């Protein structure tokens, strides 16, 4: 199983984009998929995540812009993305993170190789 | 590595404080069932009650009274709700692991063990998936679960089995005069209600899936101080009584008596720290 | 093929340990006026933690202020956070819970659930989580996964939790028993709405009690110090 991510490119400030990840495995065992981004010099950072019952959480900087949603019959998850400015500029990464039901905990991740997201102001 | 009755006793006796109810039930449920050949369905057992007060540490007194390894045995499962079952909305993920462990493990071995911890905060979905293993069925797709032994550990009816305690020390009784149906009317109204006792009805006949209800009493300061010279002696501290003093005084309650520790026997070893280099 | 200093240097047999120690005590100088045994025990519990070979659990350690310490409260808990990993540039997991009390609880708990996760997997040993006192009662049963003595996610790292308390003033001389009502009774009040049970998602005074007996290791006053309250965190 292999997440590869597409949709990125340049926005102009206020506009859209929808990314989609396919897992090229069934990803109905992924407890969480989600997507992170890492700006120039900075820190990876979590953006949008979904359980495999389809409750959500953002981050509290994309708040009411972006939406996450996970299709387990399509091996597919998504990141709409609305009202961009500069500050979305990064690469974007899909992630999906499986833990055990007993004993320590650890967690099996998965990325795709990340998408450029570029907002023109 | 095989189970005594006698060892069983001696362990309860030496090393669990305070619970005078919980030793008496534990002896007598877990002895029977295993010396038992032939059960009729799996020993299910509900320790509940207060935090810190002796829950986790009785199941690891059990499972070493049966498996060399205790916890660490190949035959005994620890589920623990808040770490392996967090996310109410995962309970499906949940779930489907969770019936193929159970069956694939009695299936190797029938006398498995299942420890499922902080049952209080479990979704009611994935104990409902559960209930088929627990019942008085000969074969459950084909598997016998009747040698399999379950235990829940919850919080819950903590309140009113510490009313009960209160009771009793108020009235000047004797801790030890309390007894199971004691703490059976004061839950009446929660644990024991029919909506509960709906919920925990056997499928097949008329009867509880929970055998055994074990209740977990509030500590008082002589407990504490128990608890305490255990610990030193384990860390190799020579015992200092005034140390042992001074460390069980936690917070206690109700804000008159004083009686009970808030936290039971957690948060305080930490204080050793303080007091040992 | 070995190369070895001379003994006259001391070089450290635990760097992490010798540099939390060297920062914790220059923290003393920054927050002036606060109780000796916040010094005393927070050394002594971070210490025992960071010279831990296998540590067994988490250090977790609340810190409390009245209204008037509120800045003063974010700033020590930070850099105590910080000071665990004083000998790296790595810095804290920062959570707050300022704002969240209306918030859905199950949306909380998996944010939560997933930063700290997301940081203790990627090399930070740390978390400063503020005004606990404030995320949906629900979403705290979190922190059992956090910070169980025996079966914690995480064992060798740090959680600062803090709890703004409502009162405007703490008085000075308060101590560690008196700290610990404080915010016992505030968590109560804030996470519970009676004694009676309630389901397996939501807070009720039961669940509340394991919650507490696994953060309420060390509970620490914090006085104001005039000039952060006055110009922020500014260090
Ligand atoms: N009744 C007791 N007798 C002896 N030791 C005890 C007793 N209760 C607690 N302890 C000590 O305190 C530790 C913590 O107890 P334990 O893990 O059993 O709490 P618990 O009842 O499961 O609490 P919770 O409901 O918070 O999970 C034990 O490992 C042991 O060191
Ligand atoms: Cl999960
Ligand atoms: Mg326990």
């Amino acid at each position: 199983v292999q997440l590869v991510e597409t949709g990125g490119g340049l926005v102009q400030a206020g506009g859209s984009l929808r990314l989609s990840c396919a897992a090229s495995g069934n990803i109905f065992s992924f407890n969480v998929m989600g997507w992170y981004r890492q700006a120039p010099g900075k820190q990876r950072e979590l953006v949008a995540a979904i359980t495999s019952g389809d409750t959500t959480t953002y981050a509290d900087s994309v708040q009411g812009r972006f939406t996450i949603s996970r299709d387990n019959a399509k091996n597919a998850v998504y990141l709409q993305m609305n009202s961009l400015t500069p500050e979305d500029t990064a690469v974007y990464f899909c992630n999906a993170r499986r833990n055990p039901i007993n004993g320590p905990y650890y967690t099996t991740a998965y990325w795709g190789q990340g998408t450029q997201v570029t907002v023109s102001s | 590595r095989s189970l005594s009755r006698e060892a069983l006793q001696k362990d309860l006796d030496d090393n669990l404080f305070g619970q005078h109810l919980a030793k008496k039930i534990i002896l007598n449920a877990v002895f029977g069932f295993i010396n038992n050949p032939k059960p009729k369905k799996p020993l299910t057992l509900s320790l509940h009650g207060w935090t810190g007060t002796g829950k986790n540490f009785v199941s690891k007194i059990i499972a070493e009274n049966i498996y060399e390894g205790g916890l660490n045995s190949d035959y005994v499962h620890l589920f623990v709700a808040t770490l392996h079952f967090p996310h109410a909305s995962n309970i499906t993920l949940y779930k489907d692991q969770l019936q193929l462990w159970i069956r694939g493990n009695v299936s190797a071995c029938a006398r498995s063990i299942f420890i499922f911890d902080q049952m209080d905060k479990m979704h009611a979905g994935l104990i409902d998936a559960i209930k088929p293993f627990l019942d008085y069925y000969d074969l459950v797709d084909g598997v016998s679960y009747q040698k399999a032994m379950f235990i829940f550990l919850s919080n819950a009816g903590a309140e009113r089995i510490t009313d009960v305690a209160l009771d009793f020390w108020r009235s000047g009784k004797q801790r030890e005069d309390i007894k199971l149906k004691d703490i059976e009317h004061a839950l009446s109204v929660s644990v024991f209600n029919n909506k509960n006792s709906g919920f925990w009805h056997s499928s097949l006949i008329d009867r509880n899936l929970i055998d055994y209800f074990v209740p977990f009493l509030p500590l008082e300061y002589k407990h504490l101080k128990m608890c305490i010279r255990v610990e030193m002696q384990s860390r190799g501290y020579e015992i200092d009584e005034d140390i042992v003093s001074r460390v069980a005084e936690m917070t206690f309650f109700p804000k008159e008596e004083r009686v009970f520790s808030d936290k039971g026997c957690k948060t305080v070893f930490t204080k050793l720290d303080y007091y040992y280099d | 093929n070995s190369y070895y200093s001379s003994p006259a240097q001391q070089v450290p047999k635990n760097p992490a340990l010798e540099a939390f120690l060297a920062q914790f005590s220059q923290l003393e100088d920054k927050f002036p006026g606060q109780s000796s045994f916040l010094w005393q025990r927070g050394r002594k519990f971070l210490q025992k933690h960071l010279n831990a070979s296998n540590p067994t659990e988490p250090a977790t350690i609340i810190f409390t202020a009245a209204r008037e310490g509120r800045e003063t409260l974010k700033c020590l808990s930070h850099h105590v956070a910080d000071a665990y990993t004083s000998s790296q540039k790595v810095s804290p997991i920062q959570i707050d819970g300022a704002g969240r009390t209306w918030q859905d609880s199950d949306t909380v708990k998996l944010l939560v659930d997933l930063e700290l996760s997301y940081g203790f997997e990627n090399g930070q040993k740390a978390a400063v989580v503020h005004h606990f006192e404030s995320f949906p009662a629900g979403s705290t049963l979190i922190f059992y996964k956090y910070c169980d003595h025996e079966n914690a996610a995480f064992k060798d790292v740090a959680l600062v939790l803090t709890v703004l308390l409502e009162e405007e003033t703490l008085e000075a001389s308060v101590g560690p028993r008196e700290t610990e009502e404080k915010v016992r009774d505030l968590l109560w009040a804030k996470f519970t709405n009676s004694d009676t049970p309630t389901s397996f998602n939501h807070m009720d005074s039961d669940k509340l009690s394991g919650l507490w007996s696994r953060i309420s290791h060390l509970v620490l006053p914090v006085q104001p110090v005039s000039s952060i309250e006055e110009q922020g965190c500014l260090f």
